[PDB]
RNA sequence: GGCCAGAACCAGCCCUACUGCAUUAUCCUGUCGGGGAUCAAAAUCCGGCGGGCAACGAAGUGCAAGAAUGGGUCUUGGUGAAAUGAGCGGAGUAUUUGUGCUGCGCACGGCGGCCGCACGCACUGGUUUCUUCUCCGUGAUGCUCCAUGUUGGCGA
RNA sequence: UUAGGGAUAUGUGGCGUCAAAACUUAUGGGCUCAUUCUCGAUACGUGAAAAGGGUUGGUGGAUCCACCGGCCCCGAAAAUGGAUGACGCU
RNA sequence: AUCGAAUCGCCACCUACAAGACUGGAGCUUGCUCCCUCGAAGGCGCCAAGUAUAUUCAUGAUCACAAGACA
């Protein structure tokens, strides 16, 4: 394998064509870790 | 889909030469991918016909013949091929197709299909458009009935493919995966 | 049997390629597997070849000959007048809604869901009245099962008081 | 025409004054408000909504931020030239509900303009309830086919 | 801020869309004959004769030179510390590329000098009916390296 | 055919899962059914002869007979439990 | 009670059954004709409890896990 590039999935997207509209668009994996740290808006939005 | 054969026909002689300054010119026709593979079917067969060489010789013309309109019509194809174990066998055969290069790249496909023979082991004698009282096998003279008609049985009819699914409702035409 | 034979003069309707959803006349039939199609009413479908899996056979068969001429095959369409009863089909409407779907834009399907949610609420409101006197819910079944028994010995002397003794007491 | 010049642009030619763009990201995602002006020297985009409807104030936003719709309201009598960069500025604080009196007329007047516009062009009923709407994506949904 | 992100523009590079010229005849279409089949027809098929462009996005065919000027670059550098530009600046708003029509002489084809020329070469031949922008400009008195935008987050 | 790294495109080989690629492509044509080493999918190479017979083709001759091709079957018997790489595929 | 977390459609109309060489109903002429609900849609849900000129949203200041989740 080769690590730097990810393949992914999307739901109702099964044509090539398809898959040409979302080149550019941005994407995030969330998960969660062990202890609280920084984040953006730290001070700003406490609630974050 | 389109044949994967073209008609071509191809015109040449032998270079002029003190011992013959004024050579014949033959004409041959061919089926081919293109006409690179038509110029060397051609020369193959002046070799093998006349004695005459690629390296001694000129292409006058390499056109292509165009197809008539498409109408339902009987095709007899006279062909030849080779195998080791018996030689030459030259056999004459009926198809139904639109076009003269539909029924030879038909005949090709049941070659291969019926007794392993590639393209470079079979020749081409003629192809002709026949009328239906001269058919004579059952199996092509039924589709030229004067009140031909049957239904579609065991159909596999496939959704489009910006449509497909992997998983669908039971007997509902939901989509649940993709 | 209701089911549709290709023969000549049957009209068909394409499943799939780029003459999906057309329909069009067949004219000759080649072999097993394709036929000859033409339809002088659309101006995409010129006489070709179609293979027999690309085909779904309708309701309604002109009377023609096979390799019939275009001045014949003109002449039969507007004698029998199939694509008029064809166009007041069901499935004729849903195919065109189809193709209105596919090109709408953001205010338009913003309109569909107004008109949508207008219906559901609308039957909501039938529902209940029918609901009332014809008690077919789960909840207006129970209803008309428990009122019977409650009733008969919610009329205790001692239920009463007590009735009255809270009621009173809220 | 000079690439220096405060009128340059490059915006594309969907996201014109007047639209009815749908919030891709922020606070007030997947509202949908009016594109009244772009700031100076290519800036981003000056939208209203306008708040009696959903909710949104005079905000700015990136362009690529949006999805401007086919839906146009003519806002031609509208008057929207107070709306500069300076009213966006912000004073600097040093060493450590409320809105000012000049924003809150702003606002004031470009709401009533917007609402008078809406009201008198026609559909203005339809207009108005799909101002009210929001988006989402369902699941089934595939945006990448629609036409907007 | 020598940290983290977003967008804009510039140079280069990469990948897209937008396409003309030759060719067609074993072909296209009427009419007469025979031929076939039918319930009577037509149709598949074979001769003659008269016209031809199958031209809808004609054709699965032989070449193609269409960016005057759509997106990507966390796959490259930058924010003008030399921008060399059909792109920056200035001045004109007319040149001259092709298409169409056409003159003389030569060339080419046919017949045995005359007849033909699809439009070849020369005269940079004529015409302007369509089509297209055109012409000037910044050395280093810098031998070499480094040093310059915008909007938020974090940092008091 | 090879300095240390990115991007693009290919070679041999592949696109049911293992395993990246036809989320099992086509609006392509034919052929094939295999009951205990369990048809086939084995380039090099890592199984098979003489001789024989279910379907699908081709030459001749009659008014139905010989001939010879494709795929399949018989011929085809060993020593720990096991190998188209595995599952499986019609 | 540590606990801050990743997940983002729900229904008491789908949540019963069987067949793709035969699915709504007849008729003989067996592939055609006639009749019907016309034989390729589970219901809701996407911001006024419902299609009407009703109503608070900012300063959370241009993206940032979605600063919100018993629909
Ligand atoms: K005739
Ligand atoms: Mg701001
Ligand atoms: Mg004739
Ligand atoms: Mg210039
Ligand atoms: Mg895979
Ligand atoms: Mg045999
Ligand atoms: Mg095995
Ligand atoms: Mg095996
Ligand atoms: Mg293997
Ligand atoms: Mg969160």
């Amino acid at each position: 394998q080769t690590k730097q590039t990810a393949l992914v999935r999307v739901e109702n997207v099964n044509t090539r064509e398809d898959a040409t509209w979302y080149v550019g668009k941005r994407v995030c994996y969330v998960y969660h870790g062990k202890k609280v740290k920084r984040c953006v808006r730290w001070s700003k939005a406490p609630a974050r | 889909v389109k044949p994967h054969l073209r008609h071509y026909q191809v015109v040449g002689r032998e270079s002029p030469s003190e011992k013959n300054p004024e050579p014949t010119v033959y004409k041959f026709e061919v089926f081919a991918p293109n006409f690179v593979v038509a110029k060397s079917r051609f020369w193959r067969m002046m070799r093998v016909k006349n004695k005459v060489k690629a390296t001694h010789g000129d292409v006058l013309s390499c056109k292509v013949v165009k197809d008539a309109k498409l109408v339902a019509r009987n095709y007899l194809v006279d062909i030849a091929y080779y195998s080791q174990r018996c030689g030459y066998t030259r056999m004459v055969k009926e198809f139904r197709d639109v076009s003269k290069t539909g029924a030879v790249s038909q005949a090709y496909h049941d070659l291969a299909s019926r007794h392993r023979a590639r393209y470079h082991n079979i020749e081409v004698l003629n192809v002709k458009s026949i009328p239906d009282h001269e058919v004579k096998h059952l199996s092509i003279a039924q589709y030229h009935a004067p009140n031909l008609s049957f239904p579609l049985l065991q159909r596999r009819t496939k959704a489009t493919r910006k449509d497909r699914a992997i998983f669908v409702k039971k007997n509902t035409k939901r989509a649940v995966v993709a | 049997v209701k089911s549709h034979y290709i023969c000549a003069g049957r009209l068909v309707r394409i499943l799939r390629g780029p003459r999906q959803d057309r329909v069009g006349v067949i004219v000759d039939i080649v072999d097993a597997n394709r036929v000859l199609v033409e339809n002088p009413e659309d101006a995409k479908m010129w006489r070709h070849v179609q293979n027999l899996k690309n085909v779904e056979p309708l309701k309604y068969c002109v009377s023609v000959s096979r390799n019939c001429s275009a001045k014949a095959l003109k002449d039969a369409l507007a004698s029998s007048k199939a694509l008029e009863k064809y166009a007041k089909t069901r499935t004729a409407a849903r195919v065109e809604a189809k193709k209105a779907c596919a090109v709408s834009t953001d205010f338009e399907r913003y309109q569909l869901r107004v008109a949508r949610r207008s219906r559901a609420h609308w039957a909501r409101k039938v529902f209940d009245e029918k609901d009332a006197k014809t008690p077919v819910s789960w909840h207006k079944v129970a209803l008309k099962k428990m009122l019977k028994k409650a009733a008969k010995m919610d009329s205790t002397e001692g239920a009463k008081r007590r009735m009255q003794k809270a009621i009173a007491a809220r | 025409v000079s690439r220096k010049s405060p009128e340059y642009t490059t915006l594309r030619k969907s996201c014109a004054p007047g639209a009815i763009a749908i919030i891709l990201a922020g606070r007030f995602r997947g509202r949908r408000a009016v594109i009244l002006k772009q700031l100076p020297h290519n800036g981003p985009l000056v939208v209203s909504g306008p708040m009696k409807y959903n909710g949104v104030p005079i905000r700015r936003i990136d362009s690529r931020y949006v999805i401007a719709t086919s839906t146009t309201v003519d806002i031609s009598s509208v008057d929207t030239a107070p709306i500069t960069a300076e009213v966006f500025q912000r004073p600097k604080a040093e060493k450590p509900t409320l809105v000012s009196d000049a924003r809150a007329q702003l606002q004031k007047k470009i709401d009533a303009a917007l609402i008078a516009a809406i009201k008198k062009d026609a559909q203005g009923k339809e207009k108005a309830g799909y101002l009210r709407s929001v988006f989402t994506v369902k699941p089934g949904d595939a945006p990448h086919r629609w036409n907007w």
